[PDB]
DNA sequence: CTAGTTGATCTCATATCAGGAGAAGGAGCAGAGCGAATAC
């Protein structure tokens, strides 16, 4: 499972870090580039994966 | 200022005085807005911002979540608090929306029937402004940090695009040419820029350090290379000559277009004589920015001295062109400041932020 | 004398024996020496090019137009066939000129190596032929010349050819192909000649490959599609206008 | 679309440039004068100027320079416009006819470009060789002569120094050598380079840049015997060739700045300087044996504040003059009793800027007379100008006029002055506030180097003869003024609005509108009302007073108890500086908004924004033709006429009318000098011109544009200016050609042309129905 | 001297799971130790 992710919004390959914050049970994945930054809950089992996921699926939601 | 109307009805000063006095006194008046307001529609951060240059009431603005909205900034209510209405929208629901952040939209000089946009889905596309539907399509290899269109071409009607390919593109809207290429750089080419005074020189800044300034017309390569030391650190040219110690990721040509004012990532900004490209040192202090694409920043037209408005963190930092004085921070922006445009007309500013918000700057009083 | 548009004049007697179409060619090739990029000469077999070439360059030279003053030393690259031909033109239209032939036959009789730096540092004419230009490319590019017309430049067609790879090796703008057929097999050619006049109008072959040569030829085929021919009909318009400026080919 | 007619009633009179040469003949002494767009040639007599030629420039003459190529008989005439049409004239003379014949011409506007601060310089090389202009900063545009053009092809030569004070071509250099003052971060330096044509680009000056003073603003070349040049400053003047370094600061320089110079002796042993309060001063260059010894710097005397002045011979002296009448003075060899050796021979009359002015139908005629404010501070006057030719009264007051109105009931001028005041506080000069019949000064409860003091000057309109002068309040400005009669009371007053003036503020915070009430010889303060702004103007509107506070127009009713209370605000603006009126209707206009059509709704009672032009034009005066035309003059010399068209688009006026005057008109105002056209709109402006605007009808209006076309095709203009460029609206972001607009000038130049040219004109009615047009249309002024 | 013939050589162009063991790196924690820094 990769840690570095393409961007939904500028689409720059492996520009996505994600930060788990465990101790606050937060994700929070930034682009480097575009600098877009999204925050979502995550639990001891979640993986940068799962974070990634999370942005995936609140940006398909918003753009509804 | 009554001296400057007594002066001016007794022909004393040249009502240029007047005027020029005036928009430099309206210029350090910036302040937030009091009365009026922009629609919000961008879901995202807003990366551009243009507003139309002839009768400069219309602006466009490219948003991170590839919408293009159209504003109307006249104040067509009777109110003195007014919201700048969006007139027009490529939505997420038009067929032909950009799939990813439009990085650069600028409406076409000459006329505001045409605009165009580009995209990190590499595409630039060119839109009648009235039917709202996409005139061209221009696709790249890779994906477009920056174009811009001559403000000044009659004769040409060449889009200098610069993608993350280490190639200027010369996309010719006159029968769809995009095969012209300029070589020299070696790293994404983030911010381009037609010079508004010579029709055919176009200053690219990229990502390898250098700026270069091309007559595209000419066969043989780069014009001019900028170096920070004018020749001090003087070496055979490989890697030498640099513009700055870091990725220049921005260009401004001086309204007359005899200077060019260049930012980069090693937290400088550099002003330099656009006729050979010598270094004017001056000092402008330290400009911070960090961003990893183009920085759109705009300079002042028709004032007694001309100002650059640069992005500063979430601030707004207003200098002085040709002295270098820091004039100030213009600050409400809750996150980093993408591009500001300023309306000549009446001084105004309207600076696009991350933080999905067109905020209008204002003379006071 | 003709006066154009800048600072440009060629001498009246010469000028009265070009014909109408030759004097368009001068006024063309100036331009081009203006915006400081190539051309090829595209008119057909004997429509006479090497008058033209003749002509623009004793204009140039008379006009003492503004490293060098008025013309600098050039290079004519020609087949060996033809090489006092250009000899025989050039002393009979603009005797003036000092020409050289950088070959075996010639008439230097020492080393040629002092014969190309003789021409260079007196601004004369050396005519060469391809196989020299191949063979003889480290002496031929040190010196800074002004014009690398190509005569018969076609030879240059083939773009991985060392002869292309040595005459791609000039560093000056003005780079001129003669040659009254500057396609003979498909667009590679044309792609190979572009990218010696102006290197960048077309683009790196790859991308010329993708965008011209792939749709305007498979367009042609006769099993084509409708949809496939009217791609290469959009692509062929979007060529010719690219190519428009810098390619002057007139008919008999 | 609109239809207007404008047509130059006073032609202008203020001198902005007057040369000295062999123009007309080798032998003929010739003074060019140039009025804004007139160029006056006269001929230097023994005695006075004979006029030669007068010939009227499609264009405002910003430079005007005569200049002899080698191998010329005469000298040829370099002339810039304002929008930068160049041409080199010659002067032919076959019997009879005179001709400018153009011998050269072109256009020199770069597309884009900063126009300079201190304005368009244009200076030839003394060897004449080329031509130099500084029209934009960094920039200095150089037209060869030596290739001789028909065009005038120039090129640029970038200077990096991009804030030129003053430059000159100096005397005795191999090379054509600039030498200019400069304003850097570091202060004011003077600078030299010499320009190579063949190289096109600067080259190392003669001698080094050195560092001069702070107000170093002007460059003065010195012939060859001294070579060099001579910088003038506020405080001192240096001289400078290289290694000489000449330097004098004479106390009696200081008190003002020293604006024009002109050379006396061929070798320049002597130069004359003018100062902006009159002085004229003589410059010496002592000799020793050659290099120059020791400058001195003797007051000749006082003469009118001269924008320019030329020695013409024998101690006659030309001082051209923008603020007050142009003089041809004497310049005796010894004092005149008073420490003055100038004594003026002769006054050519100058509107000078004509800032207000009103009609008044004195003596009870039917025919109009403009009484207007002319002039400035020292030059300052009331000039009554009737139709008899026009004949012009001068009635100096000896202080800027601001404002004028006319109180018909009371039999007076309401007139604001301004004079300069140095310490408290001591006049300079006598001037007419000070000279009144009686006297008073404002005692007000609500507030508590040089300074303007500021008065209300009522003038007796048969003599006009200050009968009262009432100054106001330290440091307050009056700005605006208005005779009417307020409310339901009889009573006629005196509407003085003024702002209240301080170093400390940009703009006034605070301000009074005083109401006073002229009767038996006494000037009492009727009412006051502390404002918090200045007041620009004023306008009495159906017997309520409307203005406007800084960026506030509001309105005042007049209550049973003689005092002003706010009826309704209207806030959208930047400044309202000129308000109008025409029934219910108001209209504003603003300094870079340009004009809004406002509506007062009485039958609720505030105002509402009917209309509004979006484009940005800087305005100077404002208008009201019909009910739905409306005139503005935008301070880059432009007219354009409003129409409220035919949704929220309905809010937008639309410009259907654009003309470029070429003069900076300052206010309007309807009325006529005279006992087929509809409306009268004079207007003045700051050059002294005085027009008249009319509206025409459709039709007539298509036949007059139809001769315009013909004339343009027929007549031809001095510098090959095309009239259509010339009359083109422009502004510095804008040009647009003329629309609804028609030159009266170049109408009735219809009937100074042979007829065979006539039948060239009118080759598709006879010539004759068009002669009785243009006669009628002449009839109105 | 001096041109014409003879071979070699180069370029260019023509299409279509039931290993294991040890050594080197990096990681995270743990503490020791010393500079500054409040503070009694
Ligand atoms: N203007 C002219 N006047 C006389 N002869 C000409 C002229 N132009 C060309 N020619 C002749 O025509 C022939 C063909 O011209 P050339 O340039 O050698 O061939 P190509 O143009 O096909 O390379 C030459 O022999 C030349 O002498
Ligand atoms: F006849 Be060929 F084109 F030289
Ligand atoms: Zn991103």
């Amino acid at each position: 499972l990769e840690t570095q992710f393409t961007c939904p919004f500028c689409n720059h390959e492996k520009s996505c870090d994600v930060k788990m914050d465990r101790a606050r049970n937060t994700g929070v994945i930034s682009c480097t580039v575009c600098l877009e930054e999204f925050q979502t809950p995550i639990t001891y089992l979640s993986e940068p994966v799962d974070v990634y996921s999370d942005w995936i699926d609140a940006c398909e939601a918003a753009n509804q | 200022m009554l001296g400057f109307l007594s002066a001016r009805q007794t022909g004393l000063e040249d009502p240029l005085r007047l005027r020029r006095a005036e928009s430099t006194r309206r210029v350090l008046g910036l302040e937030l807005n009091k009365d009026r307001d922009v629609e919000r529609i961008h879901g995202g951060g807003i990366n551009t911002l243009d507003i139309e240059p002839v009768e400069g009431r219309y602006m466009l603005s490219g948003g991170s979540d590839g919408v293009i909205v159209l504003y109307d900034l006249e104040n067509s209510s009777r109110q003195s608090y007014y919201t700048c209405k969006a007139v027009c929208s490529i939505g997420r629901d038009h067929p032909d929306v950009h799939r990813y952040s439009v990085e650069t939209v600028q409406w076409y000089p000459h006329d505001t029937g045409m605009f165009t946009s580009s995209s990190f889905d590499k595409t630039l596309k060119v839109w009648d402004t009235n039917t709202l539907q996409t005139a061209d399509v221009f696709n790249f290899e890779e994906t477009v940090y920056s174009h811009h269109m001559s403000p000044v071409s009659t004769k040409h009607c060449l889009v200098a695009v610069g993608t993350r390919g280490p190639k200027v593109q010369l996309c010719d809207l006159k029968s769809g040419s995009c095969s012209h290429i300029l070589q020299g750089h070696r790293q994404e080419i983030l911010a381009v820029s037609w010079s508004p005074r010579y029709d055919y020189i176009l200053a690219t800044a990229s990502a390898d350090s250098r700026v270069k300034l091309w007559d595209v017309r000419r066969a043989s390569g780069c014009l001019i290379t900028l170096d920070q030391h004018n020749g001090k650190k003087s070496q055979a040219v490989e890697s030498a000559n640099t513009a700055h110690n870091g990725k220049v990721n921005g260009l401004c040509f001086t309204s007359d277009g005899l200077h060019l004012l260049t930012v980069g990532t090693d937290n400088r900004m550099r002003l330099w004589n656009s006729s050979n490209g010598e270094n004017t040192l001056v000092n402008y202090g330290k400009v911070c920015n960090n961003s990893k694409k183009g920085l759109k920043f705009t300079v002042s037209c028709g004032c007694s001295s001309e100002f650059v408005f640069v992005p500063y963190g979430s601030t707004i930092a207003v200098y002085t062109v040709y002295s270098g004085e820091q004039i100030t921070m213009l600050k409400g922006h809750y996150k980093t400041v993408d591009c500001c445009v300023f309306q000549s007309n009446f001084q105004e500013l309207y600076s696009g932020s991350r933080d999905c918000n067109i905020l209008a700057w204002v003379p006071s009083l | 004398d003709a006066e154009f548009d800048e600072g440009f004049k060629v001498p009246g007697f010469l000028f009265k024996k070009l014909f109408k179409y030759q004097q368009t060619g001068v006024r063309w090739l100036w331009e081009l020496h203006c915006q400081q990029a190539g051309g090829i000469l595209g008119d057909e077999m004997g429509l006479g090019k090497t008058i033209q070439i003749i002509a623009f360059l004793a204009g140039l030279s008379y006009s003492k137009i503004r490293r060098f003053e008025g013309l600098g030393p050039t290079v004519i690259v020609c087949p060996t066939t033809v090489m006092h031909q250009w000899v025989k033109e050039f002393h009979t239209w603009w005797p003036p000129f000092r020409v050289a032939i950088l070959h075996e036959t010639g008439s230097y009789t020492h080393k040629k190596e002092k014969l190309i730096r003789d021409v260079a540092h007196c601004h004369g004419i050396l005519i060469t032929s391809y196989s020299y230009i191949r063979l003889m490319q480290d002496d031929i590019s040190r010196y800074d010349w002004h014009y690398v017309i190509l005569d018969e430049g076609h030879k240059i067609r083939n773009p991985n050819a060392a002869v292309t790879l040595a005459c791609k090796q000039f560093r000056t703008p003005h780079r001129i192909i003669l040659s009254g057929s500057p396609m003979q097999n498909n667009l590679r050619e044309l792609w190979s000649l572009f990218d010696f006049i102006f290197p960048g109008k077309l683009g790196t072959l790859p991308v010329f490959m993708e965008q011209f040569s792939v749709p305007i030829t498979m367009g042609g085929y006769s099993n084509a599609s409708p949809v496939q021919v009217k791609t290469a009909y959009k692509c062929a318009c979007v060529l010719r206008d690219t190519i428009n400026p810098y390619l002057l080919r007139r008919m008999k | 679309m609109s239809y207007n007619y404008v047509v130059t009633a006073q032609k202008p009179t203020a001198v902005n440039g007057c040369v000295t040469g062999h123009f007309t003949s080798a032998e003929d002494l010739n003074l060019l004068i140039a009025k804004n767009t007139r160029l006056e040639i006269y001929v230097v007599t023994a005695e006075g100027l004979r006029p030669v030629k007068e010939v009227g420039m499609y264009g405002k003459i910003a430079v005007m320079e005569l200049f002899r190529p080698k191998g010329e008989s005469k000298d040829l005439l370099f002339i810039l416009t304002a929008k930068y049409n160049a041409c080199i004239l010659e002067y032919k003379q076959s019997g009879e006819s005179i001709d400018i014949i153009t011998r050269a011409h072109g256009n020199v506007q770069d597309r884009i470009g900063r126009p300079s601060e201190t304005g368009i310089i244009g200076i030839i090389d003394p060897e004449c060789r080329m031509i130099g202009l500084r029209l934009y900063d960094g920039l200095f545009k150089v037209i060869p002569l030596d290739r001789d053009n028909k065009e005038l092809k120039a090129f640029n030569i970038r200077l990096e120094e991009l804030h030129v004070i003053d430059v000159k071509f100096l005397y005795g250099c191999q090379a054509p050598t600039i030498c200019f003052v400069y304003q850097d971060p570091q202060g004011r330096h003077v600078k030299t380079y010499e320009v190579s044509l063949r190289e096109k680009e600067f080259n190392k000056g003669p001698w080094k840049q050195e560092n001069v003073e702070a107000e170093a603003s002007m460059v003065i070349a010195v012939p060859e015997p001294f070579g060099g040049a001579i910088i003038i400053g506020q405080e001192s003047i240096t001289y400078h060739n290289g290694d000489k370094y000449l330097a004098i600061a004479p106390p009696i320089i200081k008190q003002s700045t020293i604006v024009c110079h002109n050379r006396v002796d061929p070798n320049g042993s002597r130069y004359l300087l003018g100062d902006m309060e009159g002085r004229l001063f003589m410059l010496l260059l002592e000799k020793e044996e050659v290099t120059l010894k020791d400058l001195r710097v003797e007051l000749l005397g006082e003469t009118s504040i001269a924008e320019c002045l030329t020695y013409l011979d024998n101690g006659v002296v030309f001082v051209g003059s923008r603020l007050g009448d142009s003089q041809l003075v004497k310049l005796n060899v010894d004092s005149n009793e008073q420490g003055s050796y100038v004594v003026a021979m002769e006054t050519f009359t100058n509107l000078g800027p004509i800032v207000d002015m009103c009609v008044v139908d004195l003596e009870r005629q039917g025919q109009g007379q403009l009484v207007t404010c002319s002039g400035a501070f020292k030059e300052g006057s009331l000039r009554i100008i009737r139709n008899g030719k026009l004949h012009i009264r001068t009635v100096p007051l000896y202080e800027s006029p601001r404002k004028i109105c006319y109180q018909e009931v009371s039999q007076c001028f309401g007139v604001l002055s301004s004079r300069i005041e140095v310490q408290g506080t001591t006049a300079l000069r006598p001037s007419a506030s000070t000279q009144a019949l009686s006297s008073s000064v404002s005692s007000s409860k609500l507030f508590s180097e040089e300074v303007e003091v500021h008065n209300l000057l009522i003038i007796d309109q048969h003599t006009f003869e200050v009968l009262h002068a009432h100054q106001f309040l330290q440091n307050e400005y009056a700005l605006s003024l208005v005779s009417c009669k307020l409310g339901k009371d009889p009573n006629t007053y005196f509407i003085v609005g003024t702002a209240m003036v301080y170093p400390e503020e940009a703009e006034p915070k605070q301000g009074r509108i005083v109401v006073f009430q002229y009767s038996d010889g006494k000037l009492q303060t009727v009412a006051e009302k502390e404002v918090k702004g200045a007041v620009y103007s004023m306008v009495e509107f159906n017997g309520k007073l409307l203005a406007s506070i800084n960026s506030t127009v509001r309105l005042y009713e007049w209550t049973t108890e003689k005092e002003l209370r706010t009826e309704c605000n209207h806030y959208n603006n930047i400044m309202a500086l000129y308000l109008k009126t025409k029934g219910d209707f108001i209209l504003v206009g603003d300094l870079m908004r340009s004009v809004l059509l406002l509506a007062y709704k009485p039958m609720e009672g505030n105002f509402e924004e009917i209309a509004r032009d979006f484009n940005p034009n800087w305005m100077s005066a404002v208008e009201i033709l019909d009910d739905d035309n409306f005139l503005g003059a935008e301070n880059a010399f432009n007219l354009f006429v409003c129409q409220k068209d035919s949704d929220e688009e309905r809010q937008h006026l639309q410009e259907v009318g654009l003309f470029h005057l070429g003069e900076f008109v300052n206010v309007f105002c309807h009325g006529s000098l005279v006992m087929p056209t509809q409306g009268s709109v004079l207007f003045g402006t700051v050059n002294g011109m005085i027009g008249l605007v009319t509206s025409l009808s459709e039709s007539w209006y298509n036949l007059l544009l139809d001769m315009q076309n013909r004339l343009n095709k027929v007549i031809k203009s001095v510098g090959k200016i095309e009239h259509s460029f010339w009359r083109s609206f422009h502004t510095e972001r804008k040009t647009e050609p003329a629309t609804g607009f028609i030159d009266g000038d170049l109408i009735e130049s219809f009937l100074d042309i042979s007829r065979p040219k006539m039948q060239e004109v009118v080759a598709n009615a006879t010539a004759d129905d068009l002669i009785k047009v243009v006669e009628e249309l002449t009839r109105i002024h």
